[PDB]
Order: structure tokens, then sequence, then C-alpha cells
């Protein structure tokens, strides 16, 4: 006896929350990379202004 | 490094010994010696051991006159210079320089008897007219070159001064002048020469002795000192050596240029005191060689060894002003070499004078030279100039001025050569002033790093001259500079390179030596941060502590930033781990060594305070806080220490939850005292470090008012916050910046906290559909994340997750994910995550073991260990629980109150057979337990239940509530008559009806917010949805409609089925509760459901049937659908027979007719009257419990022409007998005579169906719990042939009438307005065909029709179709939620009727204790009165076969609605049950 068919299982478009922005690999490339605490924090000349107001025995005893 | 030494010392002692045995062998080996004294001088330099240069040049200087003694007075000569090179800046190329060397710190120690040694030599080489000029110099100005030293060989100096004047040929009277003067300064005996001192004094005035040929000049300078000295006494006077002509014409010729041009003095020596202020004014009065004259006058001034005086400091500001206003006016090259003649002789001044800011002014004209004539060679002597104050100076203070000083004069250098050519000079050992402290080393290269390295701009590796090795470590420490020759450099140097970086790649005589342990932890605590771990944290905290930090006033030295850095580092690191108990000791250390530490006592409270609140001492935690709250300002702190001080008050246990509170302070009071702490755009332009600093602090706010919006029944406002949170942290990581390791910490707690208040909040809603989002969010972030205390922590919380919403599997790897992540990290130091590792895998007692261990007799002051019990499930003391968790406290008590009332009335055996009975509520007309005690137990249980606020309940606890709620009042109303028995079944009824509401409430709100709240840095309220859900029932019962509204829901805490009638035409409410457990519980009778669906839908797939060709594969395909469709017939004649027997007459539409009941309820209470034991001899008839009339129907609606009408009657006896029973009225089942009850009952019931008038209601809403959904109830026999549709909730349906002024059916117009999709991905050919036809002839005579076959629709095509149709119908697979997202179809607010055909398209997908979700939801929030879909997949030739008879019979005349039209079109299918019972209508019976 024929058999009867079923239309294909199709993917729901997908769901995201309204605004949310993922983190892509490059932000989380970020948040796992130690860097050094102790790295520290990262052209007109101007003239400077001026304020307003012996025997040898004496010889060691010399160095010693 | 010390054999290196002990070897270069053995070298000395040998030739300093040896030489003055014999002196020939040890003259020509002198090179060996050279070489030794050298190598040991430079290592010493090097590695900053200033203290044994001094022990060097002792056995140097012995050396030296060793050579003198043997009268090798060359050798000794070059040793001199030898010496002098190699501990000094300035450099020597004869004795000359020597004599003349400044005092600095770095000669201070043998600079003098070095002087007298030299002297020594030039005596003894008989050089002394050749050195005449410079000797003359030298005792001139003795009180710069020689009066320094304090403990000055006097008595070696003057016998040196008189040995001069013995043998001198000129100069005889200068050298006596010194030698009388040098007698009577320093006590002396004159016995070290037998004639006498006035004889001396007198034998000095002869004509050869006063002869002093050209060296005249210095005659005034000797007078001075000696004149002096004898003030008033036997002096020698001036008229004495110089005639009266020679004096006395020197004031009458000024009288009347004036100076010798070509000796580059003034006419006249010798000059008087007086007659020098007419000369010094006299030159205020004044092209280029005017500058000529001005040298002329103050070379005289040096050479007069004239006292420091006002009249001369006057003129030297009008000479130095005069000099800088007029720069600009030298072009040529010979005026400028006058300028460097005159500025040169006037620094000269300073020195003698001791006038170290008028030294300032000549250095700043030096400079403003250098940039108007362009000239280099102008900015080296100004560079050299402002080293020499440094020497000579010699404050380590001044040092921070001059390198902010040295910082304008590399940008003012001509090239980039000439730009690290002037570095160098300040980047120079002898800058170190002898100074033996970590902190200055630090201090001066960072700073010169900050300042002055920066302008340099190098990429390669550059080894800066004459620097030493610990300079070049902690500058080129802190570059970026790739390939460094760190190896070169001692280990101890190398580890604080490696510290200062962030590269790890891996001496007794050393300055780093006194700082071995502290260097060492650095390189450790940094090497583990690197790694990922915290293998040694533990240990180097305790170490820091005990071994250093305790030893602070030990030490007696300023801390190095080296070490504070470190601390701040440490501390955060600690925070980071949870090591709360070391963070604790750390910062309470560090605060009690405030002497030293004061200037990082702002971190160590910012860290307390936040350890006491991660181990919830709240009691320590608050006393802190308003401590710091009254101490330090914010107007006037550093953005720096304000951030730090906002930042430890952002957590909600310092606000008692009290959300007002905080935002006052966070939102009004701290903006308005420090806005820079909110310019999250950098307005203000805040360095890059900083400006992440504050974008961390609203990050952390935002967080914190999340916690406290979601603990306020701010539901909306929480997620905003939230997404506020997450928002900033995205812009933040888009910040062009190399990430800190302390922001990229702090950032990574508050982003996964982030995570996770996200998910418990929709937890709390129950939607499932953004947990699911937001979890595999996180679930991917982790993946290749490497710190493990997130790691654990994150993974933790995703196996609670998995808890709830049931999903087994990963419940079970995540648990293993859990566990293993948990060994990568110290659980003896980590509590907080120690408790949920041992939580997790049910280790309770070792949980509160490990508690109790941690804190010892600090268990008093935390709440940690209470919070394990409120977790556990136990109630606490309210006096002892903190007021934030009160709300969890409360529900224990409520689930703890009802486990140990239902426990001890279950032990008697009067109500352990109640709860296994069948309950109604309106039933009656109003150990041995007591039954006053039992009725005062439930009505406390009752109070209780209704005295907690409902806003403060997830939604899933809120529905426990209401079934609970519901099951009191039930028990209760069977055994007694409450106070005000209506109204409380009334509220009871809209209580249930809130945890379906507000699911699908919030669901609606959260997809149609605006998304620009979300980017700028609308609320429900339980209370205005518990009157609207009171008030929706209020109005269906006022209708008076004809119909009835029957809810089916399951008790999760009985496992009871709950059935609830409203009868707004009767006015009557009724709600029973059946006892399921041929036996099967709701669970059960679930997967044995879903078993099938699962097989029967795996088998509808294209996977399967593609597969399938062969004529015997048919069979087997048949085969299996044919028995799945017998083992859903069997599982729903199971739940037919065992669950709703006796009570099927609780869905019957037929409605009693008044006048034949009344009658039938005389004879019902005759037949009881006559058979019940209790009724046939106790009491009388006016004492007998009345019968609700609903039950006493029961009877009424049973078919005695039913085969089982025996077994149905039977159950409805026992109902009655329980109802008498509960109310008290005893029945033996042994005496009671059931065969008359038989025989007797069913004479009357026959009686009456053969007199009744056959009227009914016109339809049944059911109200299907979502968790009752998959249930195909329509299909049940006494449901079969009703006119039935499914609603969500008494809201949902009463809006839904509201909207049609309760009409119904609901009629809608079907000659306009319609759309159609058929086959949209062409997988249909054979249903495209059968309704081809069909529609393209309804589109040609239907105005405004569409119709998409065999296309695939765009998204706002059918959005247009939904909200402009009067009919919407879809041929395919699913909702076709393929074609438009959820958010959309939720965003509009009415659709045209849908007729959704087509597999699982009314399907939903379950998560646990959280509201399942489906297409069948999405189009009911989109407005739609009317949704047709199918329950699970269904084959094609069936379900168009009832599609077909569907549009046939509802006339798509008097055709059905879509109701009936559906009922009575279920029958056409082969499959009637995998296929037929598949499909179900939500919303509002409609018809055509």
């Amino acid at each position: 006896m024929d058999i009867e068919i079923a239309p294909q299982r199709q993917e729901p478009l997908p769901y995201v929350p309204e605004g949310y922005s993922p983190f892509q690999q490059d932000d989380i490339e970020k948040l796992k990379t130690f860097n050094s605490p102790y790295k520290l924090d990262l052209d007109k000349v101007d003239l400077l202004p001026l304020e307003q107001i012996l025997d040898p025995e004496e010889l060691e005893d010399l160095v010693t | 490094s010390i054999g290196i030494l002990a070897m270069h010392n053995n070298i000395i002692r040998d030739f300093t010994k040896i030489a003055s045995n014999n002196i020939d062998l040890a003259i020509e080996d002198i090179t060996t010696v050279d070489h030794s004294l050298n190598s040991i001088y430079s290592l010493l330099k090097s590695h900053h051991m200033w203290g044994h240069i001094n022990s060097t040049v002792k056995q140097h200087l012995m050396i030296i006159v060793k050579l003198i003694n043997n009268n090798a007075l060359g050798l000794a000569s070059s040793e001199i210079i030898f010496l002098f090179n190699e501990t000094n800046l300035f450099q020597a190329h004869s004795l000359k320089n020597i004599l003349l060397a400044d005092f600095s710190t770095w000669n201070d120690y043998y600079l003098s008897n070095l002087k007298i040694l030299a002297l020594q030599i030039i005596l003894k080489r008989k050089l002394v007219d050749e050195y005449l000029p410079h000797i003359l110099e030298l005792f001139s100005h003795d009180k710069r070159y020689l009066l320094k030293d304090p403990n000055l060989k006097a008595h070696a100096l003057t016998k040196i001064v008189l040995s001069f004047f013995s043998v001198t040929t000129s100069c005889k009277v200068l050298f006596g002048l010194k030698f009388l003067q040098y007698i009577k300064q320093f006590k002396l005996p004159f016995k070290k020469f037998n004639i006498t001192v006035e004889c001396f004094s007198k034998n000095l005035l002869h004509k050869n002795y006063l002869e002093m040929g050209p060296n005249k000049i210095y005659l005034n300078s000797f007078y001075l000192s000696y004149s002096m000295l004898y003030d008033g006494l036997d002096k020698i006077m001036l008229l004495d050596i110089l005639s009266y002509e020679e004096t006395t014409e020197v004031q009458r010729a000024i009288k009347s240029e004036y100076c010798n041009m070509s000796e580059n003095r003034l006419l006249w020596s010798c000059i008087s005191v007086d007659d020098l202020n007419v000369i010094l004014e006299n030159a205020t009065n004044f092209i280029s060689a005017t500058l000529k004259c001005l040298v002329c006058l103050w070379s005289t001034i040096r050479l007069e060894g004239l006292p420091k005086n006002k009249d001369i400091l006057r003129q030297f500001d009008c000479t130095v002003i005069y000099i800088n206003s007029n720069i600009k006016s030298i072009n040529d090259e010979s005026a400028a070499a006058l300028l460097s003649e005159l500025l040169g002789v006037l620094s000269e001044i300073c020195i003698d004078y001791k006038e170290p800011k008028r030294l300032s002014n000549i250095i700043s004209v030096l400079f403003n030279a250098s940039v108007l004539f362009k000239s280099h060679s102008f900015l080296l002597k100004t560079a050299n100039l402002e080293i020499s104050n440094v020497l000579i100076s010699n404050d380590s203070k001044t040092s921070h001025r001059t390198i902010l000083k040295f910082e304008k004069f590399i940008s003012s250098a001509q090239s980039a050569q000439k730009k690290i050519e002037i570095f160098s000079c300040l980047f120079n050992v002898y800058c170190m002033l002898r100074n033996d402290t970590l902190s200055f080393v630090f201090d001066f290269c960072q700073n010169a790093f900050i300042h002055c390295f920066t302008r340099l701009k190098i990429t390669k590796f550059i080894e800066f001259s004459n620097s030493s090795e610990i300079m070049l470590s902690v500058l080129y420490g802190n570059s970026s500079i790739e390939n460094i020759p760190s190896e070169n450099w001692s280990q101890l140097s190398r580890m604080i390179f490696c510290s200062l970086r962030g590269i790890f790649d891996l001496d007794k005589l050393h300055l780093l030596n006194k700082y071995e342990l502290l260097i060492r932890i650095v390189y450790l605590l940094n090497l583990d941060m690197s790694k990922h771990l915290t293998t040694n944290l533990s240990k180097i905290t305790k170490l820091y502590i005990n071994k250093w930090l305790q030893k602070s006033d030990e030490k007696a030295e300023r801390i190095s930033s080296f070490e504070m850095d470190f601390v701040k580092m440490l501390l955060c690191y600690l925070n980071f781990n949870n090591f709360d108990k070391l963070s604790i000791e750390l910062s309470l250390c560090i605060k009690s060594k405030e002497k030293y530490y004061s200037s990082i006592v702002p971190y160590a409270d910012n860290y307390l305070l936040e350890a006491y609140l991660s181990l919830y001492m709240i009691d320590d935690a608050l006393m802190m806080k308003n401590q710091l709250q009254k101490t330090m300002n914010l107007s006037t702190a550093k953005i720096e220490q304000a951030l730090l001080h906002a930042s430890s008050l952002i957590n909600v246990h310092l606000w008692d939850s009290d959300l007002t509170a905080f935002q006052i302070y966070f939102g009004k009071t701290l903006p308005a005292m420090k806005p820079e702490l909110f310019d999250i755009n950098n307005d203000h332009n805040l360095p890059m470090s900083l400006y992440i600093k504050v974008i961390l602090l609203n990050i952390k706010i935002f967080n914190e008012s999340a916690k406290l919006n979601i603990k306020a029944g701010n539901v909306i406002s929480a997620v905003i916050d939230c997404r506020k949170a997450q928002n900033l942290a995205l812009s933040l990581l888009k910040k062009k910046n190399k990430l800190s390791q302390g922001s990229r910490l702090a950032l990574l707690k508050s982003l996964s906290f982030s995570f996770f208040q996200l998910i418990k909040i929709h937890i709390r809603i129950g939607s499932a559909r953004d947990c699911e989002f937001y979890s595999k969010e996180l679930s991917r972030i982790i993946s290749d994340l490497e710190e493990p205390i997130i790691v654990y922590r994150c993974l933790h919380f995703l196996h609670r997750y998995y808890m709830i919403t049931e999903q087994t599997c990963l419940q079970n790897i995540t648990l293993g994910k859990a566990n293993k992540a948990f060994d990568y990290l110290d659980a003896e130091a980590d509590i907080t995550s120690l408790t949920m590792f041992l939580y997790d895998n049910k280790e309770f007692v070792k949980l509160e073991q490990s508690l109790v261990l941690y804190f010892g007799d600090q268990l008093e002051k935390t709440f940690l260990p209470n919070l394990w019990k409120l977790h556990l499930g136990k109630d606490i003391d309210d006096s002892i629980c903190l007021s934030e968790y009160m709300p969890k406290n409360v529900i224990n008590r409520v689930h703890n109150m009802w486990q140990k009332v239902m426990s001890q009335l279950e032990e008697d055996p009067f109500f352990k057979g109640m709860f296994e009975s069948t309950l109604g509520i309106p039933s009656s007309l109003p150990q041995k337990f007591d039954r006053i005690a039992a009725i005062s137990k439930l009505k406390q249980m009752k109070e209780l239940l209704e005295s907690l606020k409902l806003d403060t309940l997830d939604n899933h606890e809120l529905s426990k509530i209401s079934s609970l709620s519901s099951l009191t009042l039930t028990i209760l109303s069977n055994i007694t008559s409450i106070h005000n028995a209506e109204s409380s079944l009334i509220t009871n009824f809209s209580l249930t009806d809130l945890p379906r509401h507000m699911p699908l409430l919030f669901d609606k709100v959260l997809n149609n917010i605006d998304n620009k709240n979300y980017r700028e840095f609308n609320n429900i309220s339980t209370i205005t949805e518990s009157i609207r859900v009171s008030a929706a029932q209020k109005d269906l019962m006022e209708s008076n409609l004809n119909i009835n509204v029957i809810t089916i829901d399951f008790c999760p805490i009985t496992g009871n089925l709950l059935l609830s009638k409203l009868e707004p035409r009767r006015k009557r409410r009724t709600h029973l509760r059946l006892p399921l457990i041929v036996h099967l519980s709701f669970p059960e009778a679930t997967k044995k459901l879903l078993s099938i669906i699962n097989e029967s839908n795996q088998t509808t797939s294209v996977e399967v049937t593609n597969k399938i060709k062969t004529r015997e594969e048919r069979k087997s395909w048949w085969t299996t659908r044919y028995d799945l469709d017998k083992r859903m017939q069997q599982l729903l004649n199971n739940i037919e027979n065992s669950w709703f027997n006796g009570v099927q007459g609780f869905f019957s539409p037929e409605v009693v007719d008044n006048s034949l009941f009344e009658k039938f309820k005389d004879k019902f209470y005759e037949i009881l009257h006559q058979n019940l034991p209790s009724r046939k001899l106790y009491g009388n008839p006016a004492m007998f419990i009345k019968v609700e009339d609903w039950v006493i129907e029961l009877f009424l609606k049973l078919n005695p022409q039913e085969i089982d009408f025996l077994s149905k009657m039977e159950d409805l006896i026992y109902f009655v007998l329980d109802i008498l029973l509960f109310h008290g009225e005893e029945n033996a089942y042994d005496e009671i005579d059931f065969s008359m009850l038989h025989v007797q009952l069913e004479e009357q019931i026959k009686k009456y169906r053969a007199t009744m008038t056959t009227n009914s209601i016109f339809h049944t809403f059911l109200v299907v719990s979502s968790s009752c959904h998959l249930f195909p109830w329509e299909c049940l026999s006494f449901l079969k042939d009703l006119s039935i549709t499914r609603v969500p909730s008494y809201v949902c349906l009463n809006k839904l009438l509201s909207r049609f002024h309760y009409q119904l059916p609901l009629q809608v117009t079907i000659e306009d307005n319609i759309s159609m999709i058929l086959n949209p991905n062409g997988d249909l050919s054979r249903t495209e065909s059968k309704f081809k036809g069909m529609f393209q002839k309804i589109i040609d005579a239907k105005p405004s029709s569409q119709l998409v076959m065999n296309e695939k629709p765009e998204e706002e095509t059918l959005l247009k179709m939904l909200q402009n149709s009067n009919l919407f119908v879809y041929i395919g697979h699913g909702g076709g939620e393929q074609y438009v997202r959820s958010k959309e179809i939720k965003k509009c607010t009415k659709i045209a009727p849908s007729f959704l055909l087509g597999c699982s398209s009314a399907a939903m997908k379950y998560y646990g204790k959280l509201e399942p979700t489906g297409t069948i939801y999405t189009y009911l929030l989109g407005g739609c009165p009317m949704v047709l879909g199918n329950l699970w997949d269904v084959t094609d030739k069936d379900i168009d076969k009832f599609s077909e008879e569907l549009f046939e019979k509802m006339g798509f005349g008097n055709s059905l609605s879509v109701s009936y039209a559906v009922s009575k079109s279920r029958g056409v299918c082969h499959l009637r049950y995998l296929n037929g019972a598949a499909p179900v209508i939500y919303g509002l019976p409609i018809k055509f």
C-alpha cells in the first residue's frame, strides 16, 4: 500500500532578544588575554622665564 | 660574584704588600691591578653597591701613597686620576682637574685627602711653578674646594701649605697669608716651624717675598680670608704689601669701559669693597662688544674673594636679565662665543656663593640661547649644568623637578640623534646620588620613561651609556621593544624585568638582594596570573604578610611603587579568586602598617569591604560603610580614589535591599558631587586607564540596579538594566586599548554576573525562550575562556539551570565539567566555591562542616551558614534573618509548615484516606487526630498563605502557592463550614489563574519594548494584574453566557488532576481534585504519550519516508503506524476509565430540568434515608448533612443504557459517602445495602431520562494548563461530540469575548480579504494538487484576496496578510515560523483567524519548571481570535482528507461552526488518533 508523506522540517527564523549584540571572537580574545599590570599608561617650543629674588708616615695617616 | 670580588681583593692585597717589599716587580705588573681595581669598580657601580666603593678607595688610596714613598711618582699621579675617573661623573686629564674638583656625595669621603695627595706629588716632582696659577686658584676659593670636609686632615694640610711657601720662587706672601690663617682657624701649634710667629709675619714683607708677578690678582682673596679671621690683632695690613699710590689711586681712577680688555679683567686688582658699588651701579645703565666688558667685570669678581654681598647680587640679576633680554640681537658667532663665556663665569659665581635658585636662571638663559640660535652646542651645556647642580645640591627630591626640566630639553633638540644624546646626560648612574633604596630607583626610571624616554621614539634596544644594570632593567621593563638582552643581567635584575613585562623565561653582592623576597613573590604572582592559575596565590600571600609586611618598621624604609602596584594587584587577584579570608588578613595588616602604607589604604579598604560582603559578614560590612562614607569626601578626591570608594558601596546588602535609597545615592547624590564618575563618553578626556575604570563603575551599578529591581517586582526595568550593563561592556571592549589585567578581571566578573542575572530574571517569569538563548551565549564564551574560577562558577550556574529546565543530558554533562573545573582552584582558601561544590554533589553535612572550619570563632558574625540553610529548604528565625533574604525564608516556612501538617494528618487513617479520595469544595450545604486541632492547623495554614506578597514569587512558585492554597480550602470545606465560603472560592479561582496569565503577559510586554531603552545611560505590577485577573472572572460570571468554562490542570504537590468549572448562566462555581493513582499516574501517562508521539513523528520525517521504497517496507511502515495508532487509543482509554470514571458528568453539556430535579432530589434523599446506617439509626432528618445540588445532578447525567453504567454510578456513591464521612457521618460499607442503592437509584434515573427536557449549553471552553496541553482531551468519548475550543487563561478568554461584545459564535465575513499559503517549500506535491483548484477559484471571485503557492513567502508579505485579512489559511510545515520571526507576530494587536494546517503547528517544546512555548501562543499574543493547529506531526493524505471535509462542513446556508465542523471531521482520517486526534482549536469558535 502507498505511503503518506510529510513536509520537510524547517528551521524557524533565529530568535534574538531585542537590540542584543553578541560578543564576537575579537571580543572574547580581549577577555582572555593577560597583559602586564605594570605596563604604564599611554611640538612647539617655548622659552624659559626668569625668577625674581709630608713624611712617609703622615701620608698613611692621611688615608687611614 | 663574591669569589669574583675576593679574587680581585686578593690581587690588590698582593700588590699593596709586595710592592712595598720589592718596588721593581710591582711597577711592571701594575696592569694586573688596574684591571682588578676597574673590574670591581664596574661591578659595584652596576649592582648599586655604593658601600663597597668606599672600602675599595681605601685600598686604592693606600696603593697611591706607597707609590709615593718609593718615588714612583709617575704611576702615583695617573693612579690619582684613575681613582677619580672610576668614581666620579666628571673626568680628569691631569692633577689640575683633581684640584678644582667640586665636592659631591660620590667623592665626599676622599676628595680632600686625594687633593692633599695630589699636592704631595706636585711638590715631590718640583712642579710648583707650573702648577702655581691652579694652586693659587685652589686656595683662593678654599671654602669651596677644600673647606667642606668636616674630618679634614688639618695638620697635614697646613704643613703642605708651609712646604709650598718654602720652595716657591714667587707669591711667597700669599702662601704665608694662608698658613697663618689655617693655624688660627684650626687651633694648631706654631711650633711646627723655632723662629717666632711675629717675626714670621714681618719676614714676608720683603721685596722678593711680596713679589707675585702676574699673580697679584689673587692678593685680595687671600688677604680677606686672612684678616677676617684675625680681626683685632697683630694684623698684617694691606698697606704693608701695597704702597699708598697703588691703593689710593685705585679709588681716584674709578671716579674719573675702564677694564683690561686683553686679560678678561678690570683695570685694577685688589679693588676696595665700597668702591666696587660705584663700579657695579655704573654698569647697570647700559651691541655685542658690550658683552665683552660684562665678562671682564664678573671675571674679576670671582678673582676677588669677596663674601656674598647684596650690591653684587642685585647687579647679578640686572646682568642676566639684560643677557636674556637681548639674545636675539646676537647674530654673529663671535658674540655667541662671548655669551657662552659670560654665562660660564656667572654660573661659577653661584657655586661659590651657594645660590642654587640664581643658578637655575643661568640654566634658563643657556636654554633660551640654544633655542633661538638653534645650537645643539648650547643645549648640551644647558643639560650638563643642570646635572652639575644635581650632584652639588645632593637632593633626591630636587631630582623630580630636574626630570621635568629635562623633558623640555629633549623636546627642543634639533634632531632624533640629538634627542638621545641629551637623554644620556640624565639617564646616568651618578644621578642616583649613592641612594640604596628600591623606591628611588623606580621613581627615577619610571619618571624618566614617561616624561623623557617616550620623546626619543626608538624602536631598537639602546644600551644607554654610563647607566647601571638596575636602571636598564626598570627602564626597559616599561618599554614594549621586543629584543632586549636581559640574559646578560643578574637574575634579580631579570626577575624585575620579567615582572615589569608580561614574559617569564626563567649573586650575594647586589642591591636587589635586600629585596629578594619581594622581587620573587611579585614574579611568582605575575607568573600565576599569566598561566591563569592560583597554585602559589595562597603561599605568597601569607609569605608577603609574615616575612615582609610585618617587618615594615624593622626595615624602616619608604615603600617603592614596585611594591605598591604589587599590593594593588595581589588584593585584586585575591578578590577575583574569592580568597576572602586572606583578603581580610592582608587588608587589615596594611591598615595597621599605616606609617608606611598609608597611600595604599584606600585600596585596602575597598577590598576589605568586598571581602566581608563575599563572606556575608554584613555586620562588619555595614560598620565599614558608615565609617568610609563620613571620613572621605568626593569633591577633593582624585578620580581614582573616588572610583574605588564608590565601587565598594554598590553591593545590595549595604542598602538593606532598599531600591529607592540606592537610586537616590548613585542617581542623584553621587552625580551631583562627582559627575565624571558617570562620564561614559569621556567628555573630560580621562586617561584610557581611568576611562575604562569609569565605564566599569557604571556597569557594576547597572548590574546591581537589576538585583534590587527584580527583588522589588520591577522585572521590566531589571531586564533593561542588565541590557544596559552588557551594552557598556561591549563599548568597553571595542575601545582600542590593551586591556589591563585589573580591568580584565573586573570585567570578567561583571560580564558573567550580567549573564547570571539575565537568566535568573527570565527563570522568575518562566520565559524558557530567553533563558535558552542567554544560556547558549554564556555557554559559548566559557568555551574559549581559561579563568578557572569564572569557568567553574558558570558551569555550576548552568548545572542549576539544566535542573530547572530538566535537560538531564546536559545536566549530567555540566555536572562532570564543573567537578573537573573545581580541581583547578584552592578549595581551602575559597569557601564560597567549596560550598557550591559540596552542594552540587549532595554532601550537605560536609558543606556545613567546612563552614565551621573556615570561620571558626568568627561564625557568629556571618550569615553564610544561615544562607545555606535557606538554600537547603530550612526556614530560620525571623529575628536573625537578613531582611533581604526574608522572602525566601517565608516561602520555605510555608512549605515546611505544610509538610509537617500534612505529615501529622496522614498518620491518622481518616485524613490518609481523604487525600486519596475525590474531593469537591462546594460539596455540602452549611493515631486519632483531633478535629478542632485539624481545623485550626488548616485555618492557620490558610492565613499564612494569604500573608505573603505575590510580587516576590517566581511564576513556578506562584503556581505551587496557588495549588497549595486551593488544596487547603478543599480539605477545610470538607471538614467544616469556613467563614465566607463563596468569596474564598472566587479568589482562589483567580489565584490559580495568575500563574497562567503572568507568563503570557510578560512575553507580550517584553517583545514590544522600545529598543532605545537599552542604549540610554512600561513597568508592570502583580498588583494591577491581580485586579485584572479577578475582574476577568467577575466579567465572565456576569456575561450570563450559556457556556461551560472548564479548566484542566495538574497539581505538582499531590499529583492530582484538578478540574474547575464555571457556569455564567447558572452562576455557579465548582472544583474537584482527582487522586489519579489498570493504573497510571499523570507523569506516567505523559511518558507514554510522548513515547508514542516521538515514534510517530520520526516515522513522518522525510529522512525515513525517503529511504522506504520496496513493497515489503511499505508494510513495515504501515504496521508500525497501525500499532502507534492503537497504542494511543488504549492510552486515551486508560485515562478515560481511571481518572474520570464517575465524574465524566462534570463535562456533560446537559442542563437539568429544574422542575424534575427537585422531584429527583426528594427521591434521592429518600433512598439515602432508608439505606444509610447513620440515617437509619441516629439523629433525625433535620440533622442530616445536605449534599449540594451539582453533586445530585451527576446522577441524572448518567446513562443507564450505557454498558458500564453501574461502575460509574458506584463511584458517585463513594463520592457522596465521602462527602458525608468527612463532615462527620460514618457509614460502614459493611452495613450499607448497596443492592437497594443500585436498584432504587437506577430506577429513579431512568424515570428522569424518559421525561427530561433536552436543553444544553452552547459551547465549552477548556482552560488547558500548559502542562496538560499535549493531551488530546477533545478525543475522550465524553468530549468527542462537544463544541470545544481551548484557552490559556480566564484573562485571555475574557479579553477575547470583551473584544467581540460577548457574541458567540464569532461571525466572520468570507466574501473578501482572504489570505492563503499552499505548499511553500514544494515538498507537498500531492497536497498542492488537491487544493490548487479551489484556492485560485476563490481569489478570482474574492476581491483583495491573495495566494502564495510553491513559493517561499517573504516576512513582510504575510505580516500584512495576518493583519489585513478576514481569514488566513496555511498548508505546509509548522505555522510558518521559518518565514516570519516570533517577534513580529507578537508585535501585532489584531490578526485574522488562522488555519495552521501542517505538522506540529500546535505543538510545544517543554522546558521543565519553566513555561513551554509554541507558535500557538505566538498567534494568540498577536491578536488572533481563533487559531487551529496540529498537536504533532501528521501525514498528508489523512490530513488533507480532514482539511477538505473541514472546509466543506464549514462553508468555506446553515453551515457548521469551526468547533462542530472539526469534531465531525475527525472521522474521515484512516488513522483516527495518530492523525485525527492531532487538530486542535484555541480561542473563540467562529462561523462564516
